[PDB]
């Protein structure tokens, strides 16, 4: 383990070394105008982790910063892209937690995985943790056929999520979640993620301006009517408007005969093929061939899950 | 000089 | 491990080192008069902590003092800062574990670190022992998918929490839960006062209100009687989010995600002098939803009106 | 290790020297087998198998060799803990205490080296009694799943250590779950007795028992009171006892009063009577830790196997 | 584990003794011609290993290459085939993961074994992992009847596959293969790009499977191949193999040779050897065996694949 | 230790003296083989593997030589270690007793050498019977899932130290736990039954022996109305109908005076026959019928009868 | 070693001394046709070792040449039987794998025995190895509590499999096989009981050393023991030899004048009742249900 700033250590006798292994193996150039869209998720992270790295005398009392987001979605749009956009535009170290660190063979090596952790992040800087996949860790707590190791594991982030009952030695932490099932969390656990956030889909600007901004750095022509593409993706996620582009960029290869030049004269075409642009059949041909992985039951669902007991 | 000890897994 | 009162020393040979950390590792400055309502929680802590210490020539014979107590209720209203201003109030020595300091890989730790951490209660002082979440420690007995080694440790709160008219040293058990229909039938005995906790009511609320607010520059427009009208079903972390939500709104007025470093701390002096408005708490009330609906509150009030002792 | 009875010594040789501390740590004359109301057939078996083998020893003989076992099985309120410490205070034997935390070591082979200790102290010093609490930890069936490989050693222990010279042992135990026993163990167990929540009649003496002690008034119907509870487990009327003592407490109320005059106060409560409105203001507050579905699994457990 | 390229080697320090053995377990002359048909495979394949093999200066951005696909529909058509023959083809390291292998005793030791498999996929070579049969290792993740061993395997394949993405170390490209394709994850199909079907029967296929198959030197005579074909209907790609098999055996079935030796032994086993087949044996054959499959799977597999299915 | 027979003396020098004396404090109050009721066929075997090669060692020379093993099956109460400590009794072999306490070896690399250390013992005494109860410990499954690196060595160190006469005995509840290398070492594999009707009949007239009974000779009612009582708790039911004797006479009022000539006008007090159908109201037994069927269906598979 | 055919050697120095000559020790005219029952094992040997050796070009290509086969059923069949005849038949260098010739002390020779016994069998000729017992040697890889070396001597087993020799498993207990090494053992045949040939032989043969009467009938005994193992007539013979013993009066008189009475007994020879008391007091330790097993197995995972 390395130290932090301001030259101190950590005594980690208490644990063992593969305890400190696996949490320490849990530890650029991205910025949050490349997130398209949300609006109030991009409000929140500004006035939670950048706002008291500034003006720390503001938020002491009833403005005490927030520790904790829920984000909770269909599993197209942006939510594990946001987390690492605000790891890389931020000077706080970041804690990347999945499913499969909080796992062990032996009987008490899970919960103290989870201690270790949290006094880790609270022991080097204004950290921020990712729990990703927030549901396959936390489910309800009284079900029928649940191991009993897995409810110390939520007894444990219960317990540790709220504390540090000295008013003094107030050290920052912040815990960030996505979801797909946000109808499958504790009761208990749901009160500790304040800030439960509903993510959408696009919408027609937002189709539109994502268009625009995967399409450049490759030459296109000047036939292509944007606002055509914009109207035709109805009901496109945000993870399948640039499978569509992709899919129309490479349509310029295979209009080509490629499979026919085997090896022979095959390093010959390829000069002259990176230059050439992408005019409107590709993206007829892109249209023709992608449907979107669609379903909407459970946007409808997570929809009227996050207008009941939703708090933006 | 080489004692034992027990220790215990759980299992699914 | 440090000494006590009247200068004796605990004599800890036949444990190893790890236990006897793991035990001294668990042992601001608010009142009791803070927290809203709970007026027979309140009546117990006081005829079982304070009363004892000022004379104690009442409390002899049949009127021995209350040994546990266990409260339960929905989740989000007031059970572990009743805990802390207990702590913060008394001047009992305190410990605060929980389910993961009784855990260890070796066999035979679970069932030891217990019985250290009573034979240290019982050593000290008129100690006070807040045992949290105790529907992961103690479930039922007889069950399906239980580990070998959960039941040594149920079988050591058993053994030690009932136990020569000598011996007139005090230790009192709280402990809080949320879902209380999971504990065992040999343990629910033990906990001789099984209070329950109810979300607050309509005139519990404005207090709330009221004293959360209590710093921060309001105007005299606004009406806590509409506040506490409109909210039903709130819990108490809730009605603090909203109280926490309006000043924030305050905030999110002005524009500052656009001055970038250049008299940004002279830009909020302007704002920290600002008064939080109506508007406020009119987009505050729409931010804000409950956390949960109510369905283990009425399982809560269904068990605790047939099984508790208040 | 001290001495018994005759100046005999024992050579604890074999052993290391943190077993034999333990032994040790589980190892009077206040209370008496008349404090305890009810349970008329467990107290002729001890008395049978306790205190006539010492009076008339030339009596029990050949066929009618002692008992030398017994476990008590009920709901788990109704008082068999309580018999153990009479029967620890009204006699004039060695009363070992054994729960199920002094035979875990985590070293191998430690755990059932404790067992034979336990049992060879026991023989060497008196005519004993042990008490096992909470008998159905160490106990199950041994084809079980999940069964850890000394937690098997130790009933084989108990196995072969609980049979087969005139010094006795009795080894006492007491359990709520019954049924979840071994069936090569339950035979050692040579009397298995029932005890029940206590009836219309027992709750009445129950009452007048607690309550005797703190003045009262002369106006309170126990009659009323033993027909009214219906159900409470025998632990539980202690408590309605102690609410009812305590609502005079709750009824001057001290909550406004802190240190200024107050210890006075504390005097004229100190003879205030119980009067019917106590009794009447406890029984709307005290409610037992029910469900009756375990009392009838453990009287159809005590009534298809029990042999009293 | 051996080695690698350029002589490195593997830290295989977290994991224990019998998971590395297992990763380890899961590690011929079978032509790229050989398969007919499914030109949307071949193509895809093609422009997904072989090409960004040789010219990588051409993707990168926006045309980086591809990383899943999912070969469904009926029984018996061949999506094993396409693996080796995928396999053999290239130089790559081929990976073969059921859901017999990922299953152990103990908690925890088997979401260890996906992590292992995909470290070690990205610590060789450009490889292929070939994950057989999904259907039973990502359903649905909300389920009914889930256990609580089975959601973190799945989210680990969530959490593993989409991967603290910019320059590209090393390329993996995963296969899938299954028959039930609506029975299937919702956050597992968004991941899995060029989903696409694949059917059994086709008349020219018919004929160019019968003519691939048969190397009988005798039986210049039954050569009804445009009966065959009209006989081809209903039959899958595994079922005209098996028809011309059991046109082979009943080419020494139509006659009796039993009980043939001591006179003429050595006779009776090359006379065989040109048995001249004819329509009698041909129409045996096809009264042999039965098209064992119903249109019921073929059309509700099409159904899902003309809906949610990017070619 | 002591020498052997002829003079000579066991040199024990490569052991730490703590082992011998582990293997010591394992090695005659007479009981005789008819005491034992029911069970012709494993006293025929004991008779045939230790009795005969005394008398008739000229018989016993190539292909007819004797058993040299045996493992009783059945359920708890039949009188399996009865059997033993009779067999102990009454014959000039050197008895021996083996538990799975006494294999304890909290050192590494012990238990291997206290086991070879009694097997040695064993033929250094020529005659030699070896009784290792309860053989359902140390006998797991050698490859099963939660298992030591020490108790694998124990079972291998049977294996090899199974092939100067010795006899080895064994007892079980649970039989089909027994593994399958440890089950082919042993040559004869009985089972135990529960009492019949004729058998009940004789252990009641056995038991009650000592104490006068005096018409109650209804045997066979006490034999058919105790239906599936496993032979170890008739005992108790004379056991009961005794102290019931006693019972009858309120002795919990006396306080010390009378309490010896009360207690002579019941040392001749008889037992009539109210006290036998009290007593059948008050003794059950002591499980169902599981085990016997679990262990009959075993010994109808693999048990060598 | 000595030489092989068409002029070859080998050299063996880069191995061990010592595992060559363990390998080297494994290194007749038996029944060729006195099998009455399963021709179709006999046609598939005709058929994968006789007939690609007279005619190669008949079994090559489409009439694909096997591998491997593992046979299952009862202990009572000629498992060892059959191997012994193809290997006293034909005229290739049989070798064999128990359990027994592949355990070592060291570690890091424990697995390349099986790499010098290929090695030796591709280039001696194309010879024909039996595992015998792989019911012990491969269980399952991704076990617990078993030694690490066992997977790596089961992983050097799989490296060798591909690769003329032709290698043959037969097994009595099929379902402790691994997932994985069932896919190279190409026909799991169900294997049924045999028929009278060589059980009355070794009645014959077990009962030398004691008299017996001329009225016993061996045919009606040897249609009787229908099922049982190699031991089992021993078993037969042992109660019926016992019962001997026991018919008489020995265990109610005791002591004296003990020695006439059993010389008398041992004067006594074997009756009919004797053996017609032993086959309904010596039932078979196999029991009726593990063939029933097996038939599910060889339903469920092979192809018979
Ligand atoms: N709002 C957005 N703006 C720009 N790009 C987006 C946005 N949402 C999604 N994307 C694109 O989608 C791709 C994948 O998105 P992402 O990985 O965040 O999905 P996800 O949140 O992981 O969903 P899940 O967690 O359910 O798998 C990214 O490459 C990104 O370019
Ligand atoms: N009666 C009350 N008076 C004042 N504040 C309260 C009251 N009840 C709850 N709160 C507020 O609720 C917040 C959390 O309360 P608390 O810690 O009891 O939650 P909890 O019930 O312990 O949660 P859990 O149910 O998960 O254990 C505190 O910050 C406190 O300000
Ligand atoms: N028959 C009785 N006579 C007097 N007091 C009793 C009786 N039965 C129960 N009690 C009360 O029960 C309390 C002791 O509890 P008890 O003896 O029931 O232990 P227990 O609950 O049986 O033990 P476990 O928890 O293992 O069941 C005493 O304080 C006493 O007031
Ligand atoms: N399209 C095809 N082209 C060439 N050969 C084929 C084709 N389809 C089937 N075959 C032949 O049929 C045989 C069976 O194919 P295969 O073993 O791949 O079954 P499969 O498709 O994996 O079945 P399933 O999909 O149900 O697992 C193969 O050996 C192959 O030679
Ligand atoms: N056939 C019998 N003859 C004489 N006594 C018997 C018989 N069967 C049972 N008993 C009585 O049963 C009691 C139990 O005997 P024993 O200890 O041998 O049973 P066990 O089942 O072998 O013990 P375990 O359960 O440890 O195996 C003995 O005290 C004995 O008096
Ligand atoms: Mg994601
Ligand atoms: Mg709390
Ligand atoms: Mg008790
Ligand atoms: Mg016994």
């Amino acid at each position: 383990l390395p130290q932090n700033s301001a030259g101190d250590s950590f005594d980690a006798s208490a644990y063992d070394a593969y305890i400190v292994q696996a949490v320490r193996g849990t530890m650029n150039t991205m910025s949050l105008d490349d997130i398209i869209g949300m609006h109030d998720v991009k409000q929140v992270l500004h006035e939670a982790v950048t706002l008291p790295l500034l003006v720390p005398e503001f938020f002491q009392g009833l403005r005490s910063p927030w520790k904790a987001m829920v984000l909770a979605g269909p599993p197209g749009t942006g939510k594990t892209l946001i987390a690492r956009a605000i790891a890389s535009e931020s000077s706080s170290t970041f804690f990347t937690v999945s499913s499969t660190d909080l796992s062990s063979k032996w009987r008490g090596d899970s919960e103290k995985i989870v201690r270790l952790l949290f006094e880790l992040a609270r022991f080097y800087a204004p950290s921020i943790i990712f729990i990703d996949q927030i549901d396959t860790l936390g489910g309800q707590r009284g079900n029928s056929g649940e191991h009993e190791a897995s409810r110390r594991v939520k007894s444990e982030f219960l317990v540790q999520m709220d504390g540090s009952q000295n008013k003094f030695d107030s050290r920052r932490v912040f815990v960030l979640a996505a979801t797909n099932i946000p109808w499958e969390l504790d009761e208990a656990l749901r009160r500790r993620f304040e800030k439960r956030i509903f993510i959408p889909l696009p919408d027609i600007d937002a189709r539109k301006k994502l268009i625009e901004k995967s399409m450049e750095g490759t030459p296109k022509s000047d036939e292509i009517n944007y606002d055509d593409l914009a109207a035709r993706t109805e009901g496109f996620s945000g993870a399948d408007v640039v499978s569509l582009c992709r899919t129309a960029a490479i349509n310029v290869l295979r209009r080509y005969d490629t499979k026919s030049l085997r090896g022979g004269e095959l390093t010959a075409a390829m000069e002259s093929l990176k230059a050439e642009l992408v005019r409107n059949i590709d993206f007829e041909a892109a249209l023709q061939a992608v449907s979107p992985s669609a379903g909407p039951d459970t946007m409808l669902k997570c929809k009227e899950w996050c207008d009941s007991f939703g708090a933006m | 000089e080489e004692e034992e000890e027990e220790e215990e897994e759980e299992e699914e």
